[PDB]
């Protein structure tokens, strides 16, 4: 099977930059590749067809090119409206495959996340479950790592998290981490700590609470 | 004047069946090749089906081969994606799109399409044996006494609901700025859960009554919760 | 000998031994001469009757087996040999035959093995014995049978319209003797519009169904779905009858009628009020219609005395068919099934309708006489006589027992006929043969068919006119192009047949009997564009189909090197003007009027050269055959220039050049120009007539409404006086009067 490997997975740039995204075809493929722009939630739109031909109506700053089995999308001068995800697509014999996609995030200066931990509510304990919440607010860049400590004991496989898309005003992200297990196990430990590591933090920082405060 | 409309989506139980309808208008449906492209939440584009322009030979991805069936009707000027043996993995936003005969070339060993010009709005299909359910709201108030100087953080936990979407507002839309409502996550049980939070001046804490207003329309649920 | 020599001997021994027993005991010696006169559907029934009284004759039984061998009915031929062998063991050669045939048809049953063992001991180590030993071995194993099935299914996935492949599936089902699956697919496939039109498929359908009826599996399973399959047999018979009449010769068609009539008699007894009963209703009509068509085929070749008598007889048949009411559509289980049944109903009324007319146009109230003379039961025996041989039992023949009660004897109404045609366009998969016939049938009538509505029923959502008219790429095909195409095909077809009969009525031929009425070029184009639009082409052949259409586009649009005689262009122009001039909407008016102006603008240069009696440059392999029969003459030039100038003015009016349109319209005192002048004067008045506005303007507005009234009155005054003007009306006379009533009450 033919595979289109897209690189990079996530890109960060600012306005006016000359940006480049590349896709490699595993097998030798003919010039039947396309490029698409998909803004969050909306439908994908066609940018380039037949490798280097521009789709009618697309701005002239977009241009496609090929070298061997590597196809490349090129934007001469990035604009604010082009900060979206892109995909490359090959059409081989009775088969179509897409690249993993490339997100174009707006670049800005670093910001340190202001973290606040929250305990499970009285109402939730009534139901029989216990969820701990750890906020990471208005930081940059997207990359970060959070770890959970129950009485200074690592936990994995029982918590999950989700991250907001780059905010429009300050271009910062936010993350919500949820550590979910039964009330029975929650009443078995006293100390709870949420640690955060981030390029913006001078050193890793942690906040914690004790059941009963 | 030219558009594609997707219909026939909605939720279904695993192992069930659905049928999507891609209604076309403005271009000769005979000379256009029809495709379907799904996208799970936060995931990329996956090609699932295609129909050669002037004849209609099918071609499917191995992830759905034999289960789905795509068809085209000249009289009704509409294409469809029949889906059988639906699995939880098939939960995704399904788009359709065309490729004219100008871009449809047939070659030894299979055919190729140069690109997808016209795309649809995209109809949602959710596949999960979890039954509809309203959200349970648990408050998340600040155990802080002016921790971050003049501003504190409060929030609400919307949990144990199905299916997406849930909508949240604060003080019925009075507290608009500073709010950040996070996407939901599929708990292994089958129900989704998210959090909504806002940063407010600590000096105003206790003076301005803070209430989150959640509305889960699929289950006709409305809940206001103070923090 | 001949047919007369053998059928005259019927009266020879009939006058010597008239009792039924001796009449049937002569069947073998009757059948003795039909086998020599090449009559096998007849000889079969003669010997079979002698077998009904002399059931123990080994000679007669073998003779029928030898006759079923010529018919290639293996199951029937073998059984006949069996009876002759069990009666007389000394017939060794028949023991070989049975073993020879059992091993050739199917080896799965051990019966073929048994008879081969006996055949060996009767002919020790003969050359044929080993030959049969190798034949028996040939058949594949269980894994082999399953292997073939997968090929057909995988082949049927991408090629569901292939006649041969679907046939093989029924034969494979029949080879494993799972006939229920054979009919099941046979039933689900009678919904396919393409397969329903295939002669060889329907033939297989008749057999696989009959085989199941007699099959042990049909009785054991249940008697509930028995009715369902029985309907399809009748349906198959109807389709099969339509096709056999057109392609096959006189003899084969008549033989199929007997199977049809046998089925009808066997079905009528059950009755009821479900799909089968409704099916029996509609199929009953088809029987007579085709029977009438069958009658006319024989008479065409025959003398004049038989022609009139046969046409008289056929006229009654079509009449019986037309009378039959629209079948109860609601009573069917599904939408596909019911829609199909109605489609056939429309086909019956349409085909029989036009025939009824063309035969009635010969004389005055010719229809009335047909009923008053042959509606008598005497006609029922005269009909059975001409169609069939009287020897067959007249009791189990549906034809002889039908209750011909209160024949409507009412000629058809044109308006009803149009909606029958339009509903039956999809009856024969829109073969250009089908449409070219209808188009010709309306060529003799005073009302014209809704061709544009035909095309809308076939190619749905095909725009009336394509935006990208600049190129001839066949993605820009439009309903106008097709409408323009069919017009030429019929205008061409009419002239070709006109030339034929001149060397030797042309309207009177029924649809099956007549041969291809269009040029293979035209037919190839229509079949291509049809397969293309409906999306039943082939990825490989796409480029070829696509180019085949493109080749002719430049002609349908009167572009570079158009093979168009000036008369055909003129015919296109006026036929589109008047077609468009009667339309209500502006989009369609504009489109049809535009094209009409286009063709006009292409002709006028030709007419001017013809106006001075010069020569037109004849074409190179034209798409639409030229004819000197309709070559334009100077006597008609000034008319076309005038009639064209109208088409110019009309389009000018539709575009907005009212000043120039009126100036032209007023220049010519024509009936059509009144309806246009009035219609546009009425609009200028109606809009301004009631809003608050300058009083002086209001009086001017009223003044236009006064002109409208006058022009409509000139139409009716000139209309009632002369008939030729009534035909020139761009809309119906009653429509003109309708507006006037509202105009004056305003």
């Amino acid at each position: 099977d033919i595979q289109m490997t897209q690189s990079p997975s996530s890109l960060s740039a600012s306005v006016g930059d000359r940006v480049t995204i590349t896709c490699r075809a595993s097998q030798s493929v003919s010039s039947a590749v396309a490029w698409y722009q998909q803004k969050p939630g909306k439908a994908p739109k066609l940018l380039i067809y037949s490798a280097s031909s521009l789709y009618s109506g697309v701005p002239s700053r977009f241009s496609g090119s090929r070298s061997g089995t590597d196809f490349t999308l090129t934007i001469s001068s990035l604009q604010p409206e082009d900060f979206a995800t892109y995909y490359c697509q090959q059409s081989s014999s009775s088969l179509i495959t897409f690249g993993q996609g490339t997100k174009v995030e707006i670049k800005r200066t670093v910001a340190a996340p202001s973290v606040f931990i929250f305990p499970p509510s009285d109402s939730q304990l009534k139901s029989g479950t216990a969820s701990v919440v750890c906020l990471l607010n208005n930081f940059y860049p997207r990359e970060a790592k959070v770890q959970w400590k129950v009485d200074n004991a690592l936990q994995s496989g029982n918590s999950q998290e989700s991250v907001t898309e780059q905010d429009s005003k300050d271009s910062t992200y936010s993350l919500s981490s949820t550590l979910t297990l039964s009330k029975a196990d929650y009443e078995k430990h006293k100390v709870y700590a949420c640690e955060v590591t981030h390029q913006g933090l001078s050193s890793p920082v942690t906040k914690s609470f004790n059941r009963g405060e | 004047e030219v558009q594609l409309v997707e219909s026939g989506g909605g939720l279904v139980q695993p192992g069930g069946s659905l049928r999507l309808s891609c209604a076309a208008s403005g271009f000769n449906f005979s000379s256009s090749s029809i495709h379907w492209v799904r996208q799970a939440p936060g995931k990329g584009l996956e090609w699932v089906a295609s129909i050669y322009s002037y004849s209609g030979y099918t071609s499917y991805a191995d992830s759905v081969k034999g289960r789905f069936t795509i068809s085209a009707d000249t009289s009704k000027n509409t294409a469809y994606l029949q889906m059988n043996s639906l699995r939880a993995e098939d939960t995704a936003v399904y788009y359709c799109a065309r490729s004219p005969w100008r871009w449809s070339g047939v070659s030894d060993g299979g055919f190729y399409y140069k690109a997808l010009d016209y795309w649809g709005q995209g109809t949602l299909v959710t596949v999960s044996s979890a039954s509809t359910k309203g959200p349970s709201v648990f408050p998340l108030a600040p155990s802080s006494k002016s921790t971050s100087g003049g501003t504190a953080a409060l929030g609400c936990l919307v949990k144990d609901y199905f299916p997406e979407p849930v909508t949240v507002s604060w003080n019925s839309g009075a507290l608009t700025s500073g709010v950040h409502t996070f996407p939901a996550v599929l708990q292994s049980s089958g129900l989704y859960s998210l959090s909504s939070v806002v940063t407010v001046p600590s000096s105003s804490l206790g003076t301005q009554t803070y209430i989150c207003n959640v509305n889960h329309k699929p289950s006709n649920t409305k809940v206001d919760k103070k923090v | 000998r001949s047919k007369a020599d053998v059928e005259r001997y019927i009266a020879s021994v009939q006058g010597s031994t008239p009792s039924p027993r001796q009449k049937s005991m002569k069947g073998f010696y009757f059948a003795k001469l039909y086998y020599e006169a090449k009559e096998y559907d007849l000889a079969k029934k003669y010997i079979c009757t002698y077998i009904n009284v002399q059931e123990r004759d080994p000679k007669a039984h073998r003779f029928l087996g030898l006759l079923y061998e010529l018919e290639e009915n293996t199951d029937k031929a073998v059984e006949c040999y069996r009876r002759s062998v069990e009666l007389n063991p000394t017939q060794k050669d028949l023991v070989l035959k049975i073993a020879e045939l059992l091993c050739k048809n199917d080896v799965t049953d051990g019966r073929a093995k048994y008879w081969l063992e006996r055949a060996a001991k009767l002919f020790p180590g003969s050359p044929a014995i080993y030959k049969l030993k190798e034949q028996l071995l040939d058949c594949e194993g269980e894994d082999g049978w399953n292997k073939l099935f997968d090929l057909i299914q995988s082949e049927l996935y991408v090629r569901p319209d292939d006649v041969h492949v679907n046939i093989r599936l029924v034969e494979v089902y029949r080879s494993t003797k799972r006939l229920k699956d054979a009919v099941a697919h046979c039933h689900e496939a009678e919904r396919n519009i393409a397969l329903r039109s295939s002669l060889e498929w329907n033939s297989c359908v008749v057999q696989t169904l009959k085989e199941y009826l007699e099959s042990l599996q049909c009785l054991e399973s249940d008697k509930s779905d028995w009715r369902a399959t029985n309907t399809d047999l009748l349906l198959a018979y109807a389709n099969l009858m339509l096709l056999t009449l057109s392609t096959r010769d006189v003899q084969e068609s008549r033989e199929l009628l007997q199977s049809f009539d046998s089925a009808l008699q066997s079905v009528k007894s059950l009755g009821g009020n479900d799909e089968l009963s409704a099916t029996f209703l509609e199929m009953k009509g088809h029987f007579y219609m085709h029977a009438g068509s069958l009658l006319l085929k024989m008479g065409q070749h025959s003398s004049n005395v038989q022609w009139r008598a046969l046409s008289e007889l056929a006229a009654l048949c079509y009449l019986i068919a037309f009378q039959v009411p629209r079948p109860k559509i609601k009573l069917i289980k599904g939408e596909a099934g019911q829609n199909l049944l109605e489609m056939m109903a429309c086909d019956r009324l349409s085909q029989s309708g036009h025939m009824l007319l063309n035969l009635s146009r010969g004389k005055q109230d010719f229809l009335k006489e047909i009923v008053e003379t042959f509606a008598n039961k005497s006609g029922q025996s005269a009909l059975y006589d001409a169609l069939f041989s009287s020897q067959s039992p007249k009791d189990t023949s549906f034809l002889g027992s039908d209750d011909i009660g209160n024949i409507d004897v009412r000629e058809p109404e044109l308006e009803d006929l149009t909606r029958y045609d339009v509903g039956a366009i999809r009856a024969h998969n829109g073969s250009l043969q089908h449409l070219t016939w209808l188009g010709l049938q309306w060529n003799s009538l005073p009302a014209l068919p809704g061709i544009r509505k035909w095309l809308k029923q076939l190619f749905h959502h095909l725009p009336h006119e394509t935006s990208r008219l600049e190129t001839n790429a066949p993605e820009s095909i439009c309903i106008l192009d097709l409408e323009v195409f069919l017009l030429g095909v019929v205008y061409t077809s009419h002239l070709q047949l006109k030339e034929k009969c001149n060397s030797h009525q042309p309207l009177c031929l029924p649809l099956p009997v007549c041969k291809q009425l269009c040029t293979e070029r035209q037919k190839s184009w229509w079949d291509a564009v049809c397969t293309l639009i409906h999306r039943k082409a082939v990825p490989g052949n796409v480029a070829k189909l696509r180019l085949l259409v493109q080749h002719e586009i430049n002609t349908l649009r009167a572009q570079e090197k158009h093979g168009l005689q000036p008369a055909l262009l003129v015919h296109w122009a006026e036929c589109l003007q008047k077609t468009g001039s009667g339309l209500n909407s502006f989009y369609d008016q504009r489109e049809y009027m535009g094209r009409s102006v286009h063709y006009w603008k292409k002709v006028l240069p030709l007419l001017k050269i013809i106006k001075k009696k010069n020569s037109i440059p004849e074409p190179i392999d034209p798409l639409f055959k030229h004819f000197h029969s309709v070559d334009i003459q100077a006597s008609e030039i000034v008319e076309y220039e005038e009639d064209a100038h109208i088409t110019f003015a009309v389009l000018d009016a539709v575009n907005g050049n009212i000043e120039d349109a009126v100036t032209a319209f007023e220049s010519i005192k024509s009936v059509v120009s009144y309806w246009n002048l009035a219609l546009i004067f009425h609009r200028k008045a109606e809009d301004i007539e009631n809003d608050a506005l300058s009083p002086e303007e209001q009086e001017e507005c009223k003044n236009y409404l006064r002109k409208t009234r006058d022009y409509l009155i000139k139409i009716i005054d000139d209309s009632d006086s002369n008939l030729s003007v009534v035909k020139k009306l761009p809309v119906p006379l009653e429509s003109v009067k309708e507006m006037l009533n509202s105009v004056m009450q305003e």
